[PDB]
C-alpha cells in the first residue's frame, strides 16, 4: 500500500527474537573463529615447512573466497553426502571458518607489529625466541590484536545477516516472516536495518572506548 | 676476545661492508667514526651477530661465532648492547626492565637481583624511579635504563650504537658521563659516535669508516690532530 | 552419491556464463559507486552545515549496515510502491550504494594520509587552499587512493556473489542452476569458489604490480 | 616589523606558550634557543599564523594579523618560512619546486620565474640538479633546496624551524653557509636552533625560551658568557 510503521509495532517480539538469534549467532561464530585462528596462526609460525605451508593455503582461500559460497557448500554441497546440517549449525562453521583466516591474520600483524627493537633487545640481553616472545613481545602483541579482533566481531555482526537465506530465523529473516502477513517488506527492513545499525554504533563505541584504556 | 675478520655485508643490491677487520682486547675503548652509510653500525652489529656478515667471519673470545654451530644467546649474555632508540620494555617498571634477563637467563634470586638493579639504578642515577614505567622517562633518563638493564648481565663487552643521537642536546652530557664512567672503571667498549668529544675524552682507539671501509685508524689525538688520510681530513672540516 | 567433478565439465559454458555476469555486475556497480563515493566525499568537505552532517550520516549509516539488507531492501522493500526492478539492477544500485561509502572513506583517508607538512610548504609560500590542494595535495592523495580503490573493486567482486539469492545468474547461481539436473552441489560449488579463488590472485597480483610502480 | 605580543597557546591541556613578547625589526637576525618543549617552534610559528594564540596579538608591519579580518596568504608572501623536515614537493622536479609559488600566487611570467630558478639554484649551489627530483637530493641538498624555494617568492623575513636538526652532521655546515651568507645579505631572519655557532657567528640578538616563557635575552656573547638567569646558565651548562 503505502508506509505504515505504527502497523509495524505489535510484531516487536518477532524482532526481539531475530535480533537475539544474530547475536547468538554471532557470539558463538566470533568465539570458535578465535580459537580456531589463534590455532591456524600458530600452524604458520611452526618451523615444520609442510603446516607452516597449509595454514598459508587455507588462510589465502577462505579470505580470497566468498562467506556466501562457504555457506551454501557446507549447507547445500554437504546434503548430496547424507549430511542435513541445521541452518544455524552450517552458519555458525561458515562464519567461525570465515572469522577463523581473519583472526590468524589479525594475531600474525599484531606481533609484526610491535616494534623489532624490542626483540633485538631481548635477544641482546641473552633471552631466547622463546622467552624474548612470552615476557617482551607477546604481553605487546595482545594490546594490537584484541582493538582488531573486536573489530573483527563487530563486522561479523552484519556478516551474519547472510544466513538468513539458509533461512535461519535471524534478525534478517524476520522481514520474510512479517511480510508474509503484513505484505510489507520495506518497513520491516528498515527497522531492521536501523537495529544492525544501532548494534553497530554500540559495538563501536564500546571498541573504541575499551580501545582508549590501551 | 673480539676479532671481526674481513667481513662484508650486503642488503640486497646494498653493498654496506666491503671488507673489514676489527680486533678489540679486554680494556680498550674502540670508537668507530663516519658519514652517514659508512658501515659503521653494520659494522658494530656483526659483533653480536645482530647482523650476519655476507661473508667473513667473527670470533668472539677466540670461537667463531658465525659458523652456525654456536649457541648465540650464551654469546649476548657476554656482549652487551646499547640502542641509539632506547628499546626499554613498555609494560616493565624501571627495575622491572633491569632484573627480568637475569632472573630468567641467569636464574638469578629475585631479592639479589632487586638488589642488583637497585644499585645499578643507583649507579646511573635513576634510584628514584624504580617503579616508574620506561613512559614517565626523559630520553636522557630513557637510556641511563637502558644502560643498567645490559650492565645487569655483568657483558664483558658493550656495544653502542649511537646511544646520544636520537637525544635533546640537553640530554645528551648525562648519557655520555655514565659512557665516561663505564670507560674509567675499565669496562671493554665499542663505540659508534656523532660525539667527539667522547673520543677525544675516553677513546683509546679511533677508526674512521668511509664507503664501508676502514680507511684510517689510530689514536684519538693521532686521528683528530695528525689525521694521515684525506678522506680522513675532509670528513673532520664538515664535523669539528 | 560420491564426488564426481568429471561430469561436471560439461557444464563449463554455464560457469563462463556466471563468470562473465559476476564481472559485468561487479564492475558497473564499482563504476558507479566510485563516481558516486566521490561525490559523497566533497559534501563531507563542505563549509556547510546541513550537506556535511547527511554525508556523513549517509557514510556512517552504509558502512555500518549489512549488505543484505541493502539488497533486499531495494528488490523486497520496492514492490509495494508498484516498483519491479530487474535483479541485476538492483544488485548493480547495492554494490553501487555500499561501494560509494568506503569510496569516500578512502579518499578522505588518501587526503588525510599525505603528510601535513606538505599543506604547510605550500601554505607558507603564499598558496591557497585551493592552490594547495591542485598542485600539491591532490597529486600525491592519488597514489594513496587508486591502491585502496583497486583493492575495494577485489572485495566487490566476493561481496557480489550475494545477488545470486536475489535470484541473479551470477557465478554462485550456476551451482543451482546445475543441481536441478545433477542433484550435485558439491562439486559445481568448489568449481565456483576456485574460479572465485583465481579471480582473486589473478586481480591481487596486478594490484601490487600497479602499487610498485606508483610508489 | 613583527611585533608578537604577550601570546599564550594551548593544545588541549598542554600550555606551550604562556604569555610572550617578541619584537624584530628589519635586518635582525635573532636566534632562539632552549630545552626542548620550552615553545620555541610554536613561538616561531605565530609569526606567519601557521599557529593560532589562544590569546594575545601578531603585528607584523603594524597591522594584526590574527584578527580574522586580513588576507593570510598575501602575508605570508612576506613572511618565509624554512622547515626542519624539509616538506619539499616530491612529486615536482628541483625548478618546479622553486617556481610553483611564483607562477600560481604572482602570477609570475614562466620564462622569468624559470631564470630566478636557475639564479637562485646557482646562489645555493645546486645548478648541476636542477631536474632531478626531491629524492636524488641529501638531506644537504635538499634543506638548501627548499631554502632556494622559499626566496623566490622573496620574503622580508625568513623564519627558520630547526633547519639542521635532521641533518647528517656532514651536512649541518653546508646548510648553516647558506643561512650565514643570507645573514651577510642583510636578510631579517628569525631562527630556531641547537646550533649554538650559528648564533655566534652572524646571530645578532640570543632569545633563550624556558618552560613556554622567554626568561632570559641578549646578544649572543651576552647570553654565552655573561647569563645572569640560573636557568639560562643550567641550560647552557648542559650544552655548550
Ligand atoms: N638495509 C639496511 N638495514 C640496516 N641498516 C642499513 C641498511 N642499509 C644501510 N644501512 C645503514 O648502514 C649504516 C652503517 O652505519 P653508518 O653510521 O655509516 O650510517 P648513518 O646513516 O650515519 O647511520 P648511523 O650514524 O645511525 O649509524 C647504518 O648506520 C645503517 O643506517
Ligand atoms: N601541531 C601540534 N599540535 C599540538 N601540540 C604540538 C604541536 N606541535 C608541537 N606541539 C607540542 O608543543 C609543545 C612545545 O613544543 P615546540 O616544538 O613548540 O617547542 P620546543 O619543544 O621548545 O621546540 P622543539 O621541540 O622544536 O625543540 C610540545 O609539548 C609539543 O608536543
Amino acid at each position: 500500500m503505502t508506509v505504515d510503521f505504527l502497523s509495524m509495532v505489535k510484531y516487536t517480539p518477532l524482532f526481539i527474537s531475530g535480533l537475539i538469534m544474530t547475536l547468538k549467532l554471532t557470539f558463538l561464530a566470533v568465539t570458535i573463529g578465535v580459537l580456531m585462528g589463534l590455532f591456524i596462526a600458530l600452524m604458520k609460525m611452526s618451523s615444520i615447512k609442510p603446516i607452516k605451508l597449509v595454514a598459508s593455503s587455507y588462510i589465502e582461500v577462505i579470505r580470497g573466497t566468498p562467506l556466501l559460497v562457504q555457506l551454501l557448500l557446507i549447507y547445500n554441497g554437504l546434503m548430496q553426502f547424507g549430511m542435513n546440517i541445521p541452518a544455524f549449525t552450517a552458519g555458525v562453521s561458515a562464519l567461525a571458518i570465515n572469522s577463523s583466516a581473519y583472526v590468524a591474520e589479525i594475531i600474525r600483524a599484531g606481533i609484526q607489529a610491535v616494534d623489532p627493537g624490542q626483540n633485538e633487545a631481548a635477544r641482546s640481553l641473552g633471552m631466547t625466541h622463546a622467552m624474548a616472545m612470552r615476557y617482551v613481545i607477546i604481553p605487546q602483541a595482545i594490546k594490537n590484536i584484541l582493538p582488531a579482533l573486536g573489530n573483527e566481531f563487530i563486522v561479523m555482526l552484519k556478516e551474519s545477516a547472510i544466513v538468513s537465506v539458509i533461512g535461519f530465523a535471524d534478525l534478517t529473516r524476520q522481514a520474510d516472516i512479517i511480510q508474509s502477513v503484513t505484505y510489507r517488506y520495506f518497513e520491516p527492513y528498515i527497522i531492521i536495518a536501523a537495529i544492525y545499525f544501532v548494534m553497530t554504533l554500540t559495538f563501536s563505541k564500546l571498541l573504541s572506548l575499551f580501545e582508549r584504556r590501551l | 676476545m673480539i676479532f671481526v675478520n674481513d667481513v662484508y655485508k650486503n642488503f640486497g643490491s646494498l653493498e654496506v661492508l666491503k671488507g673489514v677487520t676489527l680486533k678489540v682486547n679486554k680494556g680498550e675503548v674502540v670508537v668507530i667514526i663516519g658519514p652517514s652509510g659508512s658501515g659503521k653500525s653494520t659494522l658494530l652489529r656483526c659483533i653480536n651477530l645482530l647482523e650476519e656478515p655476507t661473508k667473513g667471519e667473527v670470533f668472539i673470545d677466540g670461537v667463531k661465532i658465525n659458523n652456525g654451530k654456536v649457541n648465540i644467546n650464551k654469546v649476548r649474555q657476554k656482549v652487551g648492547m646499547v640502542f641509539q632508540h632506547f628499546n626499554l620494555f613498555p609494560h616493565l617498571t624501571a627495575i622491572e626492565n633491569i632484573t627480568l634477563a637475569p632472573v630468567k637467563v641467569k636464574k638469578m634470586n629475585k631479592k639479589e637481583a632487586e638488589e642488583l638493579a637497585v644499585d645499578l639504578l643507583a649507579k646511573v642515577g635513576l634510584l628514584d624511579k624504580k617503579d616508574q614505567y620506561p613512559i614517565k622517562l626523559s630520553g636522557g633518563q630513557k637510556q641511563r635504563l637502558a644502560i643498567a638493564r645490559a650492565l645487569a648481565m655483568q657483558p664483558e663487552v658493550m656495544l653502542f650504537d649511537e646511544p646520544t643521537s636520537a637525544l635533546d642536546p640537553e640530554m645528551v652530557k648525562e648519557v655520555l658521563n655514565v659512557m665516561k664512567q663505564l670507560a674509567n672503571e675499565g669496562m671493554t667498549m665499542v663505540v659508534v659516535t656523532h660525539e667527539m668529544g667522547f673520543a677525544r675524552e675516553v677513546g683509546d682507539r679511533v677508526i674512521f669508516m668511509d664507503d664501508g671501509v676502514i680507511v684510517e685508524e689510530g689514536t684519538p689525538e693521532e686521528i683528530f690532530y695528525r689525521a694521515k688520510n684525506e678522506r680522513t681530513r675532509e670528513f673532520l672540516s664538515k664535523i669539528l
